Formats: structure tokens, sequence, C-alpha cells
RNA sequence: ACUGAACUCCUCACACCCAAUUGGACCAAUCUAUCACCCUAUAGAAGAACUAAUGUUAGUAUAAGUAACAUGAAAACAUUCU
């Protein structure tokens, strides 16, 4: 069953993380030094596998907890709920910085992530889904995409406007629950055993395992739903204020494998948009992405 | 700043002179610290000097009462019986032992003794201490105990009551010989640097950097 | 919280918002100049007892007037910028004494308006009004 | 005019507790990236403003001792110089004043 | 009632309002910076603007000389005015001064505002800087700008 | 200070009274509280409820197995009541089922036993025993005593009563006390059910009649937010039951409940229990 | 006062009427003293009537402290545990006898206002009144002014 | 006088078991004999009650008042107090629960009115009390919706019964 | 024909609805005499009982957080200006 398959993945993910923090020793300590233009000189005595940068920011001030989306660990981004495993340097960054591009790219992956969640959970339940991935696109794309393939009986049919509006209110319900992105570092042998059915996720994991020398891959869970991402993601779902799907298009090799790909646009709470400027961004996202 | 403020404030006084003198029961600090390794004639004189003040005094049985006083003095910290602890513990050893445990309880059980407690050295004071003398004994102790401190609201600060762990300490005792009612009481610890640090605390902390003004 | 549009954008993009939104207004107004090319409603001639819809104007000042007899008459000026129609009702959804239309004043900024009122104008096609 | 009945506590309590007499909470605060503390949007950073004010006072102290009294204001431009700097060809004609400190990054 | 009145009231009459204003910008010209209440400096802006605008005419204008002679009682900054400030904005036409609000005074809790001429010598204040262009919203707005440039 | 101490005395009684109401201590056994004699209390208790038999059987019933664990534990640092409670609850179940089925032959064995399990439950038996001072005589480890332990002691008293007096006197005891608590609550208050109309059609097929149809007889406030329907169940164009309700479904299931009461003979207007 | 005092609906302790009646007074705890002139009523009451009171009521249990007390007291708790103490200070033997008798008579529930002077467990026979009891039905089941 | 508020910190609860709900550590702190009227800062106490501390630091320090300087210095000195010697993990993940004010030891003087009459002038000193509790703050109870209105009224019509009858 | 009272009757208990004024039955708290001893008894004595005097003293509210009061301006806080 597709429902029992979902809890089957969530159980194994609980088996995997339980092995992680049970394997790591207890009462471990690490001295992480703060770096940045604001409040320098501080160093936090933190744990190795239960502490997180969000906990570090909460020791400092909740103003950063509300504004921090990622952190730089020795010159590379980091997920706010992923535990730092050694003494290092840390710096939180926000949307309004000199180079917030890595924060946008994480948001681009984040908003691209749970778009796949709501659409394949919304299905009209007898139909199946064989989703592929969340394709990476630059900031200038103007919209976040997500490829998908579907049965052949509804190949000619495309989702209508009321079907789009159904996904939007569902996505609005997901963010209202304030779902946090629970991440985990897993092995390729493990991740393939979670997605052993969907072939498109299988070869995607071998692709990531081939790119990685040690074949270790990171994984992010959206509540019951799970999916892979190339880069880090935003801490919470609630920080994306307005969020909706623009249009749908379908790519020439259709019959061997149909390439459907939805498209939307959104932005955070820290900079909310007005009705007028938001409207011209819709018809921008309704168009097709060339890539 | 005390003397300078007294000048500027104008609270002039003469030196406090009186026939009465403040009588102590323990010398502050120590006379000679045993530098432990990485793992004598003066001792026998100090041993037999204690015998000149109290002929009924032994050395072979001292490590027994030392460990006996150790476990019961710490059991008093659990019960929080300050009266018995004061007669069993010096006035220099009391604040460093009983200050930080305020606003919290403590649990300390004794499992066993791996090795027997052994005297390391014996030192002694001069006559120029308020017309009194004070002797000191050092004893190494290698045992296994449990420690679990709970704060005001009953959540463990660190340590678990079930697991014991090995520990090594060099306890320091001292006694007032001028009067006869003096008894051996814990004074201080050497806390050498080469020894390893204890278990960390499960909670995480920070430090505020230098508050830079404009 | 509560914020505005001009906060979170760059200085080089602010003129882009201004000229684009203004061109959108001019394009909407230019398209709705000729309602005859679109579909109009049935027209009927005036009859006794009938009425005619009024309008909204803009007073810009006063000035004098003179007649053939040389007599002076003070007279105001009333200017009409856009003044488009907004809604139609039946005398029976309204359930009133008489049917009703709605008329707008002058076009203003689309930024200082309400979302429910703004989307009402979008499906209507014209810019907002005072 | 004078009262006629003691105002009860329940009507006195209602008067001072009504929403307008209470102060209105404002969602109009954000973090200052420069100093790191908070600042109202239309207001400047109080910390960095005090940093600029006290430093400018020290520059005002410098030109004061150089001018040496009132009614000694010249009729030419002036440029501040810090340690590790020489006069440029542009400001060679402009007035210059010495100062013993390191160039702050916030200052151009 | 008051409708269309651009001027406002400062103190104990027309004698008072301009005279304390006169002492205010008189100190502004030498420091090129001043902190003061919001309403007071809000009036001084127009006075300072017209002051330097007629200062461009130069010391040869006997009219403007008598004006600046009245506006400034120290008599030392009037040569500094025509010789320094007028060349400073001989090319620049309007918007000479920058005005931003600052926190309230310590004791009376009155709103305050800072003034300073542009291109000053002393270090600037921490002005409120517009958000970076590298933000996603600015990039989205930068996106369709090429789309409209590509279409047209 | 003004002279006198009588006023100050009664004020201290008022102070400790307020200190009692503010921070009262936890309750304890009546044995811990003063003015208590163990042997005299069970004797006086036995005379209260009109029962007379050997104290060896009484003490064995009140004594639990848990107190013996603490008794020997404190002794280092006699007879349980399992047999008495076993025979007690055994006779009670057979006797309660006997009087209930003799009075209501139409009730099935399933539902009639669930009612017996309810009356012999924890909340009912302990409430009767709590209001009969059995808690004061029973002795256990923890206070307040658990309901299961108190339930075991109650049936243990029934067992000792059975061995001494007889079934007829034990029958009179459990009959009088327990049924009087049953007078208040109707059937479906303690014996909840699912698909009542489904159970109704099942019962009617056992009684060899046709499948009835639900029909609203009277209506009020249908479009109003307070709907009201009088649904009646007819078979062969003859009615059996009528039930009000909020909606048609609530009125239908209520009318199904109304028929089940009169079918099994548990109507509110039935013959009360004779004595 | 009714509004200042709590209230209750009338009810008995576990329906003591149908089955065997049980004296719902559990215990009496007398507090007398070997001295104190006020205790003459209680002590003479202990001599004569408390004996016969126990013979009359084998169910109830009695305790006597007989300790020094400036004022004699009598404490009485019932099966429900409701404790009720009354002062017998300077009272005659006849009053105490009537007082202990009514204590034996009453039950274990606090004396307060009663919402009503009776209580019925099955008040409804022939069906309680609803608005549609005393009006007829309509042919074909039709509301007024309805065609179909 | 009375100084129970300082004694409220001296209590010590017993040790808690492993398998039980984690208790939120409370902590008390106050300031004595401040120069500010009792009803004035009670407005400030009405503001801060029911939010987070760091969000509360923002409001009063921008609030153009004298009391805010007096009730902010008591706040963050309770913040660093709670972490140094009361075992509080996060200096920010906590919420104030009880913030009130009260009269203090006042001082009477005379104000000189016209025509020889005198007016007793009372100088006001006050005591300000604040309670902190760890964990996040509770959310505000939203207004009861129409469903709550409907069910409460139907429950009223279902709970009512005949009176003065059998 | 009904509604309809502190009238009347009914079950139980009854000294228990007049100003001023007159006669009676009790009694709070207190000291002493003598008992008593987690606070009481029998007698005597009295500075022997306060919802009220534009009452006395003290404390605190209402009016009210109202009426009313205040620092000429700038800055290096040296000086300058009105
Ligand atoms: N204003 C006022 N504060 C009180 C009162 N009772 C208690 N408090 C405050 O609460 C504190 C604790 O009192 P307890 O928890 O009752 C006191 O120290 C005091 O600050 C009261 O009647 N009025
Ligand atoms: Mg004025
Ligand atoms: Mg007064
Ligand atoms: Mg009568
Ligand atoms: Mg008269
Ligand atoms: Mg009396
Ligand atoms: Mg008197
Ligand atoms: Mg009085
Ligand atoms: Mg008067
Ligand atoms: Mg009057
Ligand atoms: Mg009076
Ligand atoms: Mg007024
Ligand atoms: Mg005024
Ligand atoms: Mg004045
Ligand atoms: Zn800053």
């Amino acid at each position: 069953s597709p429902t029992e398959l979902t809890e089957m993945r969530n159980d194994l993910f609980n088996k995997e993380k339980a092995r992680q923090l049970s394997l790591t020793p207890r009462t471990e300590k690490i001295e992480v030094k703060h770096v940045g233009k604001t409040d320098p000189g501080t160093v936090f005595v933190m744990n190795k596998n239960i502490s997180t940068p969000y906990s570090c920011a909460m020791h400092l001030s909740e103003w950063y907890c509300r504004k921090s989306i990622l952190a730089l660990v020795d010159g590379q981004p980091w997920d706010m709920y992923k535990p730092l495993t050694k003494s290092c340097e840390i710096k939180f960054l926000t949307f309004k910085d000199c180079d917030p591009g890595e924060v946008n790219k994480a948001y681009w992956r984040s908003c691209a992530m749970m778009m796949g969640c709501v659409i394949e959970r919304a299905f009209k339940d007898e139909y199946m889904v064989n989703l592929v991935r969340a394709p990476e696109v630059p900031v200038i794309s103007g919209a976040f995409c997500y490829d998908v393939v579907l049965d052949s009986k509804l190949d000619e049919w495309m989702p209508t406007k009321e079907n789009l509006r159904s996904f939007t209110k569902d996505a609005h319900a997901l963010i209202y629950k304030d779902l946090p992105f629970e991440t985990l570092e897993v092995e390729a042998k493990v991740a393939l055993e979670i997605f052993q059915h969907s072939k498109y996720k299988v070869d995607f994991i071998e692709e990531k395992a081939s790119q990685n020398p040690e074949r270790i891959v990171k994984l992010h869970r959206i509540g019951d739903f799970i999916d892979v991402s190339e880069g880090p993601l935003i801490p919470r779902t609630s920080i994306c204020f307005q969020y909706e799907v623009s249009a749908v298009h379908n790519l020439q090799p259709t019959q061997p494998s149909l390439i459907r790909r939805f498209q939307g646009v959104s932005l955070p709470v820290h900079l909310r948009a007005h009705f007028t400027i938001w409207d011209k961004l819709l018809e921008r996202s309704r168009k097709m992405v060339t890539e | 700043f005390a003397m300078q403020h007294a000048r500027k404030a104008g609270l002039v006084i003469p030196p406090e002179k009186s026939d009465r003198s403040i009588h102590l029961a323990c010398t502050a600090g120590i006379f000679d610290a045993y530098v432990p390794p990485e793992g004598t004639m003066a001792s026998q004189v100090s041993i037999r000097r204690i015998k000149d003040y109290d002929a009924n005094f032994k050395i072979k049985d001292f490590p027994e009462k030392a460990k006996d006083i150790f476990i019961e003095a710490h059991l008093c910290l659990n019960n929080s019986d300050h009266d018995r602890l004061h007669t069993l513990v010096t006035e220099h050893c009391f604040p460093d032992m009983t200050w930080d445990i305020k606003y919290k309880t403590v649990r300390w059980s004794f499992v066993e003794s791996l090795e027997p407690s052994h005297v390391v050295q014996v030192r002694c004071s001069s006559m120029m201490n308020q017309g009194n003398v004070y002797g000191q004994i050092t004893v190494r102790m290698h045992t296994r105990q449990t420690l679990a401190i709970y704060d005001r609201f009953g959540r463990l600060m660190y340590g678990q009551e079930d697991v014991p762990k090995d520990v090594l300490e060099y306890v320091v005792f001292e006694k007032q010989l001028t009067n006869p009612y003096g008894s051996w009481r814990m004074h201080t610890k050497i806390v050498p640097p080469w020894a390893p640090p204890k278990q960390p605390i499960l909670k995480t902390v920070m430090i505020p950097g230098p508050q830079l003004k404009p | 919280s509560g914020t505005w549009w001009d906060e979170h954008l760059s200085e080089e993009n602010v003129p882009f918002i201004k000229q684009l939104v203004s061109d959108e207004d001019k394009a909407q107004l230019a398209s709705k100049l000729c309602p005859l090319k679109d579909e109009p409603w049935p027209i009927h001639p005036w009859e006794p007892g009938s009425f005619r819809v009024g309008l909204i104007a803009l007073k810009l000042g006063m000035m004098p007037l003179w007649t053939k007899d040389g007599q002076k008459h003070v007279v105001t000026l009333l200017q009409v910028q856009d003044c488009h129609v907004l809604k139609y009702t039946s005398k029976e959804n309204c359930n009133g004494k008489m049917a009703t239309l709605s008329v707008g004043g002058k076009t203003v900024s689309r930024f200082r308006k309400a979302t429910s009122i703004l989307e009402f104008y979008r499906e209507l096609g014209l810019p907002p009004k005072q | 005019a004078a009262p006629k009945n003691r105002r009860t506590i329940e009507v006195n309590r209602c008067r001072r507790r009504n929403p307008q007499k209470l102060i209105k909470v404002k969602n109009n605060i954000d973090v200052c990236p420069e100093c790191g503390h908070l600042k109202q949007k239309h207001v400047l950073c109080a910390y960095c403003y005090e940093k600029v004010c006290k430093e400018t006072a020290e520059i005002r102290r410098q030109i004061g001792k150089q001018e040496g009294g009132p009614f000694k204001a010249p009729t030419i431009e002036t440029v501040v110089l810090y340690t590790g700097e020489t006069p440029s060809e542009q400001d060679q004609g402009k007035r210059i004043i010495e100062r013993d400190r390191k160039r702050p990054s916030w200052f151009t | 009632i008051s409708h269309g009145r651009v001027f406002r009231r400062m103190g104990l009459g027309p004698e008072s309002r301009i005279h304390l204003l006169r002492n205010l910008l008189t100190g502004l010209v030498r420091h090129e910076r001043i902190e003061a209440p919001w309403a007071r400096v809000d009036e001084m802006r127009g006075y300072a603007e017209k002051l330097i605008d007629y200062g461009k005419l130069g010391d040869t204008n006997e009219r403007a000389m008598r004006m600046a002679d009245f506006w400034l009682t120290e008599k030392d900054l009037i040569p500094k005015l025509f010789q320094v400030l007028a060349p400073r904005y001989k090319d620049q036409t309007g918007g000479y001064t920058r005005m931003l609000q600052i926190p309230n005074r310590s004791l009376d809790r009155a709103k305050m505002a800072v003034i300073e001429y542009k291109g000053n010598c002393l270090p600037p204040l921490p002005l409120p800087r517009r958000d970076s262009h590298l933000t996603l919203l600015n990039q989205l707005l930068q996106g369709l700008r090429q789309d409209l440039r590509q279409s047209q | 200070v003004k002279k006198g101490f009588r006023a100050a005395f009664r004020f201290q009684k008022e102070l400790e009274r307020q200190r009692l109401l503010r921070c009262p201590p936890p309750p304890v056994r009546r044995s811990e509280k003063p003015n208590w004699d163990y042997h005299a209390e069970i004797q006086a208790f036995g005379h209260r409820l009109q029962e007379n038999f050997s104290l060896d059987l009484l003490k064995t019933a009140f004594v639990n197995s848990c107190y013996i664990k603490s008794e020997e534990a404190k002794r280092q640092q006699l007879k349980s009541n399992q047999e008495l409670s076993e025979q007690g609850t055994s006779f009670s179940q057979t006797c309660l089922t006997q009087f209930l089925e003799d009075e209501y032959p139409d009730m099935p064995t399933e539902g009639i036993k669930n009612l017996v399990d309810f009356l012999t439950g924890e909340e009912v038996v302990c409430h009767v025993a709590r209001n009969l001072a059995v808690e004061q005589l029973t002795l256990s480890e923890e206070f307040p005593v658990p309901p299961a332990v108190l339930q075991q002691t109650f049936f243990a008293v029934i067992g000792a009563l059975l061995q001494s007096s007889g079934p007829e006197r034990t029958a009179l005891f459990i009959r009088d006390f327990l049924i009087t608590q049953m007078t208040g609550k109707e059937l479906f208050e303690m014996w909840k059910i699912i698909n009542p109309m489904g159970l109704l059609v099942e019962e009617l097929k056992k009684r060899n009649v046709s499948a009835p149809e639900s029909r609203l007889t009277r209506q009020s406030g249908g479009t109003t937010a307070l709907p009201l329907y009088f649904v009646g169940l007819y078979c062969d164009k003859k009615l059996i039951a009528e039930g009000p309700g909020e909606t048609v479904l609530v009125a239908e299931e209520e009318a199904a409940r109304v028929a089940l009461r009169k079918l099994y003979g548990f109507t509110e207007n039935r013959r009360p229990w004779n004595y | 006062t009714a509004r200042g005092t709590p209230s209750r609906f009338l009810a008995s302790v576990l329906h003591n009427g149908l089955g065997r009646y049980v004296q719902q007074l559990q215990r009496l705890s007398f507090s007398v003293s070997r001295d104190g002139a006020s205790s003459r009523g209680a002590r003479e009451f202990v001599e004569r009537e408390v004996i016969d009171f126990a013979r009359r009521n084998p169910g109830v249990v009695i305790y006597v402290n007989s300790r020094p007390c400036c004022v004699p007291r009598v404490v009485a708790e019932y099966l429900n545990g409701a404790v009720r103490e009354e002062s017998i200070h300077c009272k005659s033997v006849e009053e105490i006898s009537t007082l202990v008798q009514k204590l034996a008579d009453q039950s274990g529930l606090d004396v307060i206002r009663i919402r009503k002077p009776f209580h019925t467990d099955n008040p409804s026979i022939q069906g309680q009144w609803h608005p549609f009891t005393n009006k007829p039905t309509t042919f074909r089941g039709l509301r007024p002014r309805e065609v179909q | 006088i009375s100084r129970k508020w300082e004694k409220k910190n001296k209590i010590v609860y017993p040790p808690q078991l492993p398998g039980e709900p984690r208790r939120p550590a409370e902590i008390y702190h106050c300031r004595r004999q401040i120069k500010y009227s009792k009803d004035k800062m009670w407005y400030l106490a009405k503001l801060i009650r029911g939010m987070s501390i760091d969000q509360a630091l923002a409001q009063l320090e921008f609030n153009d008042k004298k009391g805010a300087k007096i009730i902010k210095e008591v706040l963050l000195e309770a913040q660093d107090m709670a972490v140094r010697d009361h075992n509080v993990e996060f200096r920010s993940n906590l919420y104030i629960a009880e913030s009130t004010s009260g009269r203090g030891q006042c001082l009477k003087r005379i104000r000189y009115h016209g025509r020889g009459r005198f007016g007793i002038m009372e100088k006001v000193y006050c005591h300000y009390f604040v309670k902190l509790v760890e964990g996040p703050p509770p959310p505000p109870e939203p207004p009861k919706t129409a469903v709550a209105h409907a069910k409460e009224y139907i429950q009223q019509l279902r709970s009512r019964t005949i009176v003065h009858t059998l």
C-alpha cells in the first residue's frame, strides 16, 4: 500500500538515526568559536551530536534564531538543525547580507522540496506517483520547479486551475503546522533500501554516491515525507510566507518516460511582498523554464 | 580602595587594640605540598612529634579512620547535617565544600575501595602560630563512587547514581594538637594538573566576549 | 508583522517598479477607451420619469463668468480624469427602491490599497480609484 | 465644581485599563547588522551613533587646539589623517590634521 | 485653525523663532553637522537651502552679502561660505542636506534629528542602507527586467 | 499590648485553620489517626451491617497479600484473601445473573453479563465499599488504597459471609445493596452499544417478524439550527417504538434504543424490584 | 442565607431505605476530663446513658479520651467520613442525651439548604410531556399550507 | 514590612525521577524602593506579561519612559542570575509569568499653597516584582469561534432542566 | 365561578413584630478569690462592648495620576551666539 509504504520509510529512518546518536558517546564536548561582524570573541562549549547551531543561537539571542537560516562551518553552509561534530568556527547568516546567495539556494531547494510533497500526497487516490527529483535552478530562474512522471491513462490530461488551488491551500496547511526539517547523514546502502521501489530515486542515489568519494549522503525528512537534497535547507516550514504553484508543463521524450514538471514561486516572511508586485511574479512563474 | 575611601569619606578610627585575640582551629593554607609523580627523615620526626603531644597515636590505623571520616562526612552533605560536618571538617575546608552546593541537593554513595588508602607524608607547624602548633597528614585514596547532583527543581546537573567510576584523590587532614579536643579533619586538596579532568556537564554554555565600548 | 513594498528591494529596481506599474495603468486605460469595440449593453431612449447616472469630477479652482447682458456669474471648475463604471445591480439583488451603479474618481497608487479591494479591480480590469 | 461620590475601584480600574491608555506594542524593530543590537527603522543605530559622536568630538578637540581660540576658522577645506597615511595629491592643498589611531573600517 | 501654513511656531514670537534658528545653523556651517529637535531642523532645511543657493552668487553680490551678514553674527564663516561651500555644490543643484531621525534626548525624552551637508569631511553617520541586490527578491525583480528587455 | 489571652488563643485556632486550608497535609489511614481499636472496630462494624461470624474469617478477608510483604519487610529491616475473594466474586456473578435473568428472560446472555461485570466493576464496588467504611478496615502498603485491591477485599467479605451465614443471607446482602445502585442508571448508560438498529433487526429476526422501516412522524425546526424529528419504527404497518432526536439519524438510533428497552423488558415504567 | 450557603439535591447514602437499614453513624469520640466543672454533664452522661446507648446500638463504636480539657468536646464521623464536631460545654445530661440521639439518627452529609424536599429516581410514567403529546397528526403527513 | 519574595528562591524541590515530565524551572527577582509611581510601571508590567524576554527587551528600551530603564536593569540581571547560579540552559528560552508592582515606604512633605493653607505632598517609592520560567512562552488564547459559541449555547439548552417540580 | 394576605384552617413547635418610657431572662472580654490547664467553672469588682457627634489621632483611597511646577541655543563642554 502507498500509505503503509510511507510509515515503512519513517520507521526505517527512525531505526537509522537511533543508530547514530546511540553510537556516538555520551557527555562529549567541543569548543566552537563564533565568527562574524556581530558579537565576536565568544566560544561555546557544545555537544558533538545533540547540540545544533539553533541551540547555539538560542544561547546568544532569539533574534538570531528568528533570522538565522543557515550557518557557515569552516567556510561552507550548514543546516540549522544538523549537529556540528567537531570544534570549528561558526557564523550565522540571514537573507539581508552581502552574499546571501547560499541562503537563497537553500530556500530554492526548500520551496522545491515540499512542492513535491503536497502534490504526490494530494492524489483520486488510486493513481500512482514515481517522482524523480527536485531539479536545481539558479536564482534568476524566477520560479522553483519539480519534475515528475505519471499513469498513462491521464497522460493527455493536465491539472486544472482548481487542482492547482487545491495544492496551494494544502501547502498553506503544511506551513501552518510549522514542520521542522529533520535532517540526517546516511549511507548509500541505507538510502537505496528506503527508496528501493522508485527507480528514479535509486539511480539518483548512485549518482550522489558516485559524486561522493565515501558514498555518504545526507537526507531530509518532511514529517512523513522524505526526499534527498543536494544542499542544506531552511530550518522551519513556517518562514515561507506566501507559497503557491504557478503552472504546469510537459520533455519531448514523452512516451518512453513522461516528463511532467510543476512550477511555483514564493518568498520568506522576513521580506513579504505586496499584492501588485506579487501578481507580476505569478505570470512570470506561469511561463516555462528553459534550463 | 578601602583605605582610600576611608580617607575621603572621613570615617577615621584608631587601631582596634584589645586584650582579646581571635582564636582559630585551623591554619589557612598548607606548609608543604607533595608534588605527585606522573603515575623520609622529616616524616618520622613529624610522626613522633605528634606522639610527643599525644603518645597514644598510631599511623597504620590512620588510613582506616581517614576513609571512615571520608564517606560519613560526604553522607552528611547528602543529609545536609551542618552540625556534625563542622566538628568533622575544618573552617577552611567548609566554604569550598559547602558553598556551591547551595540551592541544590547532592547524592554520594560509596561502592568499595579498590586499593587501600595510604599515608603519603606528614608535616609539622612551628611554634610561631599564635603560640600554637598544627600538624598535617596527606593520604592518597583510590576508590569508586557515584555522584549525582540535582538542582533546586530536582533535575540532574550531571553524573548518574547507578554507574560508579574510578577516582584518585590526595586528601589532606590536620588537627590541633595545643588543645586536647582537636581532632583530624579534612583541610584541602592538592588537585595536581597532570591528573585528568572529571566528566563534563550534559548542559551547554557560552561566555560573553570583551564588551567593546564605542 | 506589517511592512511595505519599498523596504525590501534595491534602488535600481525601484524605478523598474514605477515605470512598469504606470505602463500597466496606461495600458489598461488605453484598452478600455472604446467600449463599442467590446460588447456594450442594450441602449434605450429617454422616457418620461426616467433618470440618468451621474458621475464624479475633480474641483481644481474657481473663476468668473460673464453673460451677453454683461452680468457677472461666479462659476466653479470640475475636472474628470478617468471616472469609469465599477458595478451594476438590479432594483432584485439590491431589493431597494431603485437599481444602482457605481462610479470611480481618480486613479491612485495600487500600493496603498487592500487585497480584497485590489483583486476586485483586477477582474474588473481598470486601475484602483479614490 | 467638586465630586459628589467616591469613584469605586471597579470603575477606576476600568478607566485605566482600557486599550488606549495602555501603551501599544509595535512590530517595528529589527537587528542592526553593524553593531548587532536593535534599532528602530527610521532611527539610527544608537551604538554606532555614539561611536561617531564621540570620535567627531575628538576630531573637534584636535582642530580646536590647532586653531588656538575662537574666530580662527580658516576659509579652506579640511581632511582627517590617521596613522599610516600621507597627504594625497588631491588633498595636498586642503588642510590636514594629525591623529593617533588606526583607520576604522566603517569610515571611508 | 491652520490650513496650508508651511511655517510653525517655535517659541515666544517671530523674534524668537528665527533667532534661535539663526544660532542653530550658524553652528551648523562651521561643524557641518548638528543634532537637534526634529521640528526645529525641519524648518532650518529651507533656510539653509536658500542660504547657500544665494551664496553661489559670490561675495560680489552686495545683496547676498548683507543677507549672510545678518544670518551669521560670527562674521568668520561668511568668507568660508562663498569660498568653500558654493564651489562644493556648483555642479549640484538640489538636495544639499541629508536629514535622518536619531534617538531621543536623555532627560526630556524629546524626538531629535541630525543634519549634515553632503560630501562633508568628518566621518559619516550609520545611515539606513537599502537591502542588498543579491537578495532573492531583488534577483526576481532583476529576472523579468531582462525578460522585458528581451521581449522589447 | 492590651491585656488578655483568651482572644489570642482562639485566634491561633483560626490561624492553624487557615494554614490547614492553605497547605493541608495528605490523608492517612484511620488506624494512624487517634481513637482507634482494631478488634473493636471490625466487631462494631459487623454489628452495623447485621452480620455475625468468626473473627478468623473476618480478619482473613480484610488482610491483603500486599500488606504481608511490607509487614515481613519491616520485620527484617498473615493469611491473604485470594481464596475468599475468589469464592466471593464467583457466587456473586452466578447470583446476580440468577436474579437478573429470572426477572428479565428476554435479555441475552451477552448483555446481561456485561451489566453484571459493571456492577462488579471497580468504580461501583469501591464506591459502595468506600461509603461502607471498608477502606478504614482494609490495610495495604500505599494510601489511598488502589481500587482493584479494595475490590478484592469487598468480595473477600462476601466470601467469608458465604462460608458462615449461607447463600440465602449472602444473597439478601448483594441483592439489596447492588440493585439499589442499578435503579438510577438505565441500560445504555453503563452498557454502551454500537449499531443499535443493526442489533434491533438482528433481534427481530430471532423473534420472527419483518424488517422495520424508519419514518419521521413529526418535525420541527428542520431548516433551523435546532432540528427535531420524531422517528418511529414500524413493521407490517404497526409501530413498536418512537424516539426523538436532533437529526434524522439521532432520532432513528434513539427510536431503535426505545424498542430495545421494551423488547428486553427494561422500560422505565417496569415493575420495580420487590423485597 | 440561601445564596451565600451552598445547596444540594436531596439524596440518601447508598439508598438505605429499600435494603436492610444500617445506622449511618460510624463513630463517636468523647473528649472529657477528670476535672473542669463544665464536664459534669458529660461525665454523668458517661455514667448512665452511654452504657445504655451502646447496648441499644451495637453497630456504632464509641471512644472516650478522658484527658485534661478546659472544654469538653464530642466528635462524630459517619460512613462517608464527614466529620462533625459539636460543643457540649456546660450542658445538661438531658440535652446531651437528645443531642447524641439525633446524632445517631442523622446521616453523614453536611446540613445545608436543600434544593427541594424530596427526590424521585423514576419520576416519569406514561411518558414525560413534550409539545406534541396533546395535538393530532395530519393526513399524508403534511405541514400547514403544503401541497405535496 | 515583608520580604517573602526573596525567600521564594530559597525553596528546594526533591529530586525528580527519570520517567516523569521535565519541570520548568521558575525563578524570582525584584527591586526595592525605586523612584517611580506604582500605577505608572504597572502599565509596563501589563505590556510585558505574556511574551518573550528578548522581544520584551526591545519594547521598553525604545519606550520613551524612565521606568523602562529601571525595569530593564532588573530583567537582564535576573537573566544572568538565572544561568550562573540557578541552572538555566538558555538565557533566552524562558518566559516571564508574573510581573507586578506595589507601594513602598513613602515620604510625606508639605507643599505651600496660597493664603497660608498647606498641602501634604507624598513622595512615592515602590517595589517591582518579576517571575521568570524556562521553556517557550505559552500562546495567546485566541477568541472563541462560532463553534464554541454554538456548542456552549446548545450545552446550556441541554444542561437546563425543569424546576419546582417532581 | 375563579384569582387573592403574616386573616383562618391544616402537620410540628410557640416568651420570639410598636416610638419615648417602666419591668424582666441571659451574656461577650478583663482583673482578683478558688478550681481548671490546647482556655474553662462559680462569685465579686469595673476606665466593662460603637455602622454615626461638619467627632480625636494615625494609615490609606476618591478627586487624579488631574490642577500646578521646570532648563535660552550650539558644541571640545574649553568657548561662541540670541
Ligand atoms: Mg512653545
Ligand atoms: Mg486628604
Ligand atoms: Mg403562637
Ligand atoms: Mg413623637
Ligand atoms: Mg459566655
Ligand atoms: Mg468603656
Ligand atoms: Mg471603630
Ligand atoms: Mg467638611
Ligand atoms: Mg456633605
Ligand atoms: Mg466619626
Ligand atoms: Mg478631570
Ligand atoms: Mg496645564
Ligand atoms: Mg513657565
Ligand atoms: Zn550598529
